[PDB]
């Protein structure tokens, strides 16, 4: 599962009504713990235009 | 789909998902080639025995 770009798009997933699936699909990005590993890490674009960051 | 390199070619079938993928290629497939040790004289000189018919 991939989200859009940026660090305001990190995901916190939960499955309600099912338990096996919740054991499969459950992540929390505030604490960086869940049932799903993280292949890519979110980032923001940083640039410098005429000395303004 | 579009790629930033020319060593990697990319095509898309029906059903993909939008996004950006970061490919690293580590190794390339090869194929086994076997060569006879005993080089011959002509491409019409007989190699197997002429006693057998099949």
């Amino acid at each position: 599962l991939t989200a859009n770009s940026g660090t305001d798009n990190t995901m916190k997933i939960t499955v309600e009504g099912d338990t096996k699936l919740n054991d499969l699909l459950a992540y929390d990005s505030t604490t960086n713990t869940g049932n799903m590993q993280e292949l890519v890490k979110a980032e923001n674009a940083k640039l410098n235009v005429n000395g303004i960051d | 789909a579009s790629s930033t390199t020319e060593d990697l070619k990319v095509s898309t079938t029906a059903g993909a998902a939008a996004g950006t993928y970061k490919i690293n290629v580590t190794q390339l497939a090869a194929a086994q080639s076997l060569a006879t040790k005993t080089t011959f004289a002509t491409t019409k000189e007989q190699l197997g025995d002429t006693s057998v018919t099949s």
